[PDB]
């Protein structure tokens, strides 16, 4: 058929929209113990029977999770399984027949959903789907048990009937590459604005203050962000998969870890600095030294090392459970398993500390500002807004994912992976957000516009 | 957009004293450096005496124990204190305020500017 273009009109990418591939045994809409993309195992409440029933289908000791081949076999066989069920009927087969591919593919829809039996059952509807009646029996299928249960889907099977089409299906494609091109414009920003800054502060002497070292030291880790984990992360995402190697991306996984820690406590370190700064400017100036705040930032870069490169590249930080060891063993996975240990204290470490840390201080400053030897200003509200953004994006941005990231690990996750790796990436994008913030300075200004010539 | 009103340079005997006096005419950040620094003929603008808004001062190693710097309670005027003058104390003396009100960076604001001329 010539047809190599994205998105050929089938049965198989439709089903997998509407399912979704996941590889433990997980419960539906109804309750019943479904594997793989949309492979019901039995009706029984008992886990153990699913067990029994998928280790029966699959041929081996599954312990409650396949890998992606036996996934796609399963679904295959299911399918086959509901065509040749259709076929097999009187009800289904004179009304398949009479139907072109897309529609075909929607009764083949139904019945990999609720059985050959079931789809059966609706007289009227395929009635009027073998008279070509295709708007009476869309209104017809909105009225049943099957509407009520899955909406959603229904909705979409239903309006695949009614169109013949595939718009139902044709507008995630879009949202394919609509993301795309924002992972494209966020590696590009971050790049763009931490090479800027970092340059910035290396070539003109009169932004060398240890402010700007710590400026310095952030720029880098979100450069390194922005450089590594970003761009490997997007191919991750949207190949679908994972084509470098474990050790790549267990390495990876270690850059994500060190980049992110440095970059908060680094941040933690530019509040304290300020606060010193600003309530006791002469001895701030007398203390720390540019050596001193050097050692700072080896202590810093120390610290995000421990917590990253050391418990991953040494095992420390994998999980038991069976996903995880499937998928630190399959070279195409590259999926973020922790146990609750490594999740806390990489939580605690990364975040909260500095998240704590940086909201007592900001609260020192705004409480010692109003004891100061002093008629309600303008300038204090600024002050106020200003730092209202500073620790608002801050917490905007990283706050959602390491809650989510300690609650997915309390208990079994209830949270989906695509919100877990949303808050990740609503996380990355502070990288890129941080030189807007840290970098307003005459000084900075003046560097920025020489370095390009505006 | 704010103002520095700076008065009391002048002409100086060596050894006499001197007052000089700078007033901030507008809304300034509560947190707040407010200093004086000065240009000698042919030397680089040194920092004279400054003082933090939590009372705290802060002089130059050439000034430590003749100069003493203060400020006023309400209308953020700082006043220097000049005793004992010298030759090499004959410099341009400006004015200066550190703005704390960004957090991450400070604003300057800067005077007109006062000579200030000791009879060697
Ligand atoms: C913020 C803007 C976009 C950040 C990246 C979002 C990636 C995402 O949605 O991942 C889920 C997909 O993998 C599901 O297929
Ligand atoms: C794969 N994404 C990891 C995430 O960015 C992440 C970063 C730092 C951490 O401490 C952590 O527990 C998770
Ligand atoms: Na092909
Ligand atoms: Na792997």
């Amino acid at each position: 058929d010539a047809e190599n273009l994205y998105f050929q009109g089938n049965i198989f990418e439709m089903l997998r929209i509407d399912e979704g591939l996941r590889l433990k045994i997980y419960k539906d809409t109804e309750g019943y113990y479904t594997i793989g993309i949309g492979h019901l195992l039995t009706k029984s409440p008992s886990l153990n029977a699913a067990k029994s029933e998928l280790d029966k289908a699959i041929g081996r000791n599954t312990n409650g999770v396949i890998t992606k081949d036996e996934a796609e076999k399963l679904f295959n066989q299911d399918v086959d399984a509901a065509v040749r069920g259709i076929l097999r009927n009187a009800k289904l087969k004179p009304v398949y027949d009479s139907l072109d591919a897309v529609r075909r593919a929607a009764l083949i829809n139904m019945v990999f959903q609720m059985g050959e039996t079931g789809v059966a059952g609706f007289t009227n509807s395929l009635r009027m789907l073998q008279q070509k009646r295709w708007d009476e029996a869309a209104v017809n299928l909105a009225k049943s048990r099957w509407y009520n249960q899955t909406p959603n889907r229904a909705k979409r099977v239903i309006t695949t009937f009614r169109t013949g089409t595939w718009d139902a299906y044709a507008a995630d494609e879009v949202w394919v590459v609509g993301m795309g091109i924002v992972m494209s414009l966020i590696v590009l920003a971050i790049v763009f604005g931490n090479v800027l800054v970092i340059t910035a502060i290396a070539k003109f002497e009169r932004l060398q203050t240890v402010t700007n070292y710590f400026i310095t030291s952030l720029a880098c880790a979100d450069l390194v962000m922005g450089l590594a984990v970003v761009p490997f992360g997007a191919a991750h995402i949207l190949t679908k998969t994972w084509t470098f190697g474990n050790f790549w991306c267990e390495f990876w996984t270690s850059i994500d870890v060190l980049c992110v820690t440095a970059s908060i406590e680094t941040l933690c370190v530019i509040a304290v600095d300020r606060y010193f700064a600003i309530t006791s400017p002469f001895k701030y100036q007398s203390l720390l030294t540019k050596n001193k705040a050097r050692v700072i930032i080896l202590m810093v870069w120390i610290v995000s090392g421990l917590t990253s490169f050391l418990p991953i590249q040494m095992h420390w930080y994998r999980a038991t459970h069976q996903e995880a060891i499937n998928c630190y063993a399959e070279e195409t996975c590259c999926d973020f398993f922790t146990n609750q240990a490594y999740a806390i204290a990489s939580s605690i470490v990364s975040f909260y500390v500095p998240l704590v840390i940086m909201v007592f201080v900001y609260s020192r400053v705004f409480q010692e500002a109003k004891r100061q030897l002093q008629k309600f200003a303008l300038k204090e509200h600024k002050a106020l807004k200003t730092l209202g953004i500073i620790m608002g994006t801050f917490t905007l941005c990283w706050l959602p994912f390491f809650i989510v990231n300690i609650v997915h690990v309390i208990q079994d996750n209830l949270i989906r992976k695509e919100v877990y790796i949303l808050l990740n990436w609503i996380g990355y994008v502070n990288s890129g957000f941080n030189p807007l913030i840290y970098c307003r300075s005459p000084d900075f200004r003046i560097a920025f516009q020489e370095l390009l010539c505006l | 957009q704010v103002q520095l009103q700076e008065s009391g340079g002048g002409l100086v005997q060596a050894g006499g004293s001197l007052r000089l006096s700078c007033a901030a005419s507008g809304s300034i950040f509560a947190l707040n450096i407010m200093g004086w620094y000065r240009q000698a003929p042919g030397k680089q603008r040194e920092l004279v005496a400054a003082i933090h808004s939590g009372g705290t001062t802060n002089y130059a190693n050439s000034v430590k124990g003749r100069f003493t710097i203060s400020r006023d309670n309400a209308a953020n005027t700082v006043y220097l204190q000049m005793n004992s003058l010298k030759p090499e104390d004959t410099a341009v003396y400006y004015c200066n305020v550190k703005d704390f009100g960004a957090i991450i960076y400070d604003y300057d604001y800067w005077g007109q500017g006062t000579q200030v001329t000791v009879s060697s």
